[PDB]
RNA sequence: AACGCAGCUAGCUGCGAGAAUUAAUGUGAAUUGCAGGACACAUUGAUCAUCGACACUU
RNA sequence: CAAGUCCUUCUGAUCGAGGCCCAGCCCGUGGACGGUGUGAGGCCGGU
RNA sequence: UUGAAAAGAACUUUGAAGAGAGAGUUCAAGAGGGCGCCGCCCGGAGGAUUCAACCCGGCGGCGGGUCCGGCCGUGUCGGCGGCCCGGCGGAUCUUUCCCGC
RNA sequence: GGGGACCGUCCCCCGACCGGCGACCGGCCGCCGCCGGGCGCAUUUCCACCGCGGCGG
C-alpha cells in the first residue's frame, strides 16, 4: 500500500499535483548491506602511495665483521665524515630503508557486485523516507512537510 | 569551487609563488582598496598603491581618522611607509613602520597619465556588466 | 516500523552520547533522554513530550499526531501549561491515563514536569 | 510487479519479513492463546537455616 | 670543465671583456644592507617580466 | 571584470563573539586557495 | 623556527674586557641575535489571576455496522480500452492480406 | 524481410463480489481529555512563613 503523495510549488504550498509513492521507497532497508558497498566503494577514488623504492639503499655499506666490538649491521664504507662508519641498510638505523617499503601495487581498489552495489541504493532511498532515521542524521527537518519531498520541475530551470 | 584544471589550489605552491614573486607582479598583490567617495566617482574598488597616495589606516595600533601620504613602497618586504606612521627607536631616532597596504584605504590618488587611463579602463569594464 | 527503525538508530545515530561508561539520547520529546526502545521520540507512532515554555513560567506538553507520520511540519501538536504545580500534574496525567495514549511514560512524564518546574522557581542561597 | 524499464534486468528486492512490527504481531490473539502463563515470580537464594538448632 | 665579471661581494645565483648584463616588446615608479645614481613617467620611462636582435674568454 | 573593513564588543593586533526592515546585512554562474598583527565569500590577489 | 613589527635594549654605574646592576622595547625578554532533607497530614499567623460545576471557542485521542465520500487487498465482467485510441516480451502461428528471388 | 492473430505479462477504464478502513485520508455525529476566554470571589483553591510539630524515605 504506497500512499499518495503531494508536489509543492517554489512558494512551500501544495500545488495539487500528488504523485504515486515509487516502490523503491518500500525496499528493505539493510544498513549492514549499505556500510559493505560504501566502504569497499569509496576505496576506488584513493590515489596511490609509496616510498622510493632506492630509499635508504645508495649507501654502499658492508658489516665491518665481527672482531670489533660493534653490532654486525652493514657501515658505511670510507671516512672523514659524519656519515662514515654509521649504520644503514636496516630498518632501525637512522636514515635506512623502512621495513617492508609500501608499493604501488598494492590492490587500492575494490569491486562490488553490480546487484549489491544496486541494493543498497533502494535501501538509501527507502530510509530515506522515514523521518525518524532523517532526524537520526542531524538533518533538522521538523517543520518541512511530506518528508519525501518533491517539488515542480520549474525549479530545475533556476 | 575552483573548475579550472590548469589553476592550482596547493597550499605550497600558492604560499610559493606568493613569496617568490617579481616585483612587477608584486605591485597587482600591492593593491589597496580606494574610499567610498573614490570608489563611486572612479567605479572602481582596488587599485594599486603606489609612492604618493593620501593613505588612511584602518586596522592596527595606527589605525585612526588622519590621513597621510606613501613615502615608500617596499615591495620586498610587502609593506609601505606613511609619515605618522613612526615609532620611536631606543637610542632616540624615528623609524617608520610597515603596513600592509590590504590594511589602508586610499582618499586621493596620485593622478597621472597612466594612472587616468588605469581608472577609466577598469571603469568602463563595469559598465560592460 | 517502529522495531525496524529502532534497529537502524539503536547504536547509530546523531543524538547518541557514549561516555563515562554511561549512554545518552537528546532526541527533542525523549523523556529520561535514555536510549530505549521505550524512550525514543523519534521511532514510535505516539509520542509525549514535555519541556519548559518559551519564557521561565510552566511546561510545554507536546504529543504527536495519528495521521501526519510522514509530514513532520504538523505532525506534532503543543499545548502550554501554566497552573498550578499540583495542577499541571493532574493536566497531564489526564492526557496520559483518560486517553490511553501510552500509557507507560505517564509515570515518567510527571517526574520531568516535576523537574521542570524546580528550575524555574527561584534558588536560594 | 513490474520490473525496471531502464536497467534491463532488475527486480525490486524481496522482504525476509512482511510485518516488521514486534508489539502488532506479539500482543496479538492467535499468538497470545497459544502461550504458557509467565513466571513473574523471582524466586532468591535461600539462607539454609540449620536444623536441629533451629 | 676552468677562469673571470658587482661601488662596497666570500658562498649561492646570474652573466662572458658589451661579463649580477646590451638591444627590442609588454608593464608602468622603483632597487634597497648602505651610499650614490635615478625618476617631464609622451617632445616617451625606474623596476620587473618576456625574449624574436646583438654578443658570447680558455 | 561582485559583494561589510556597517554597528556593538574580545585582543597587543585581530579575520574572533553578537546584530543586521522585508524570513531573514550584500554578492553569489564567484562559499577553491593564498596573503593580510588569531580563525576572512564580501581588505587584497584571485575564484 | 626571535618577534606582529627590530620595536635587536638609549642612558647611568663596576670591570681592561668577557661579563654584570639599574633603566628601556614588547601582550610577553618567563622571546635578548643557533633567541617558540522532601512528599503527605495537624495547628497558627497571613496574602492571592485563584477551586469545583456550568457557557462559548479551539485542538487532540478513541469508537461508528460502512454513519458519507475517498479508498485498499482481492478474486470476477463485457474482451471494455492496444501496439496508426495507446505498452513489453514469446524457439506460438502465420502472408494461405505483404517491401527480397 | 512486412503486417496481423494467439499466448504470457503488466498499464488502463468500466462495472458487479467479498473482506477492511489497516499502521494511506478527510466530513459528520457520540464519549473522553486539554487549552483559552466568561461566570463562579470564598468552610473552595493556591502561594509563602512559623512550630525545639506527626507519619514514610
Amino acid at each position: 500500500a504506497r500512499p499518495l503523495i503531494s508536489v509543492y510549488s517554489e512558494k512551500g504550498e501544495s500545488s495539487g499535483k500528488n504523485v504515486t509513492l515509487p516502490a523503491v521507497f518500500k525496499a528493505p532497508i539493510r544498513p549492514d548491506i549499505v556500510n559493505f558497498v560504501h566502504t569497499n566503494l569509496r576505496k576506488n577514488n584513493r590515489q596511490p602511495y609509496a616510498v622510493s623504492e632506492l630509499a635508504g639503499h645508495q649507501t654502499s655499506a658492508e658489516s665491518w665483521g665481527t672482531g670489533r666490538a660493534v653490532a654486525r649491521i652493514p657501515r658505511v664504507r670510507g671516512g672523514g665524515t659524519h656519515r662514515s662508519g654509521q649504520g644503514a641498510f636496516g630498518n632501525m638505523c637512522r636514515g635506512g630503508r623502512m621495513f617492508a617499503p609500501t608499493k604501488t601495487w598494492r590492490r587500492w581498489h575494490r569491486r562490488v557486485n553490480t546487484t549489491q552495489k544496486r541494493y543498497a541504493i533502494c535501501s538509501a532511498l527507502a530510509a530515506s523516507a522515514l523521518p525518524a532515521l532523517v532526524m537520526s542524521k542531524g538533518h533538522r527537518i521538523e517543520e518541512v512537510p511530506e518528508l519525501p519531498l518533491v517539488v515542480e520541475d520549474k525549479v530545475e530551470g533556476y | 569551487m575552483k573548475f579550472n584544471p590548469f589553476v592550482t589550489s596547493d597550499r605550497s605552491k600558492n604560499r610559493k609563488r606568493h613569496f617568490n614573486a617579481p616585483s612587477h607582479i608584486r605591485r597587482k598583490i600591492m593593491s589597496s582598496p580606494l574610499s567610498k567617495e573614490l570608489r563611486q566617482k572612479y567605479n572602481v574598488r582596488s587599485m594599486p598603491i603606489r609612492k604618493d597616495d593620501e593613505v588612511q589606516v584602518v586596522r592596527g595600533h595606527y589605525k585612526g581618522q588622519q590621513i597621510g601620504k606613501v613615502v615608500q613602497v617596499y615591495r620586498k618586504k610587502y609593506v609601505i611607509y606613511i609619515e605618522r606612521v613612526q615609532r620611536e627607536k631606543a637610542n632616540g631616532t624615528t623609524v617608520h613602520v610597515g603596513i600592509h597596504p590590504s590594511k589602508v584605504v586610499i582618499t586621493r590618488l596620485k593622478l597621472d597619465k597612466d594612472r587616468k587611463k588605469i581608472l577609466e579602463r577598469k571603469a568602463k569594464s563595469r559598465q560592460v556588466g | 516500523s517502529a522495531h525496524l527503525q529502532w534497529m537502524v538508530v539503536r547504536n547509530c545515530s546523531s543524538f547518541l552520547i557514549k561516555r563515562n561508561k554511561q549512554t545518552y539520547s537528546t532526541e527533542p520529546n525523549n523523556l529520561k533522554a535514555r536510549n530505549s526502545f521505550r524512550y525514543n521520540g523519534l521511532i514510535h507512532r505516539k509520542t509525549v513530550g514535555v519541556e519548559p515554555a518559551a519564557d521561565g513560567k510552566g511546561v510545554v506538553v507536546v504529543i504527536k499526531r495519528r495521521s501526519g507520520q510522514r509530514k513532520p511540519a504538523t505532525s506534532y501538536v503543543r499545548t502550554t501549561i501554566n497552573k498550578n504545580a499540583r495542577a499541571t500534574l493532574s493536566s497531564i496525567r489526564h492526557m496520559i491515563r483518560k486517553n490511553k495514549y501510552r500509557p507507560d511514560l505517564r509515570m515518567a512524564a510527571i517526574r520531568r514536569a516535576s523537574a521542570i518546574l524546580r528550575s524555574q522557581k527561584p534558588v536560594m542561597v | 510487479r513490474k520490473a525496471a524499464s531502464l536497467k534491463s534486468n532488475y527486480n525490486l528486492p524481496m522482504h525476509k519479513m512482511i510485518n516488521t512490527d514486534l508489539s502488532r504481531i506479539l500482543k496479538s490473539p492467535e499468538i497470545q492463546r497459544a502461550l504458557r502463563a509467565p513466571r513473574k515470580k523471582i524466586h532468591r537464594r535461600v539462607l539454609k537455616k540449620n536444623p536441629l538448632k533451629n
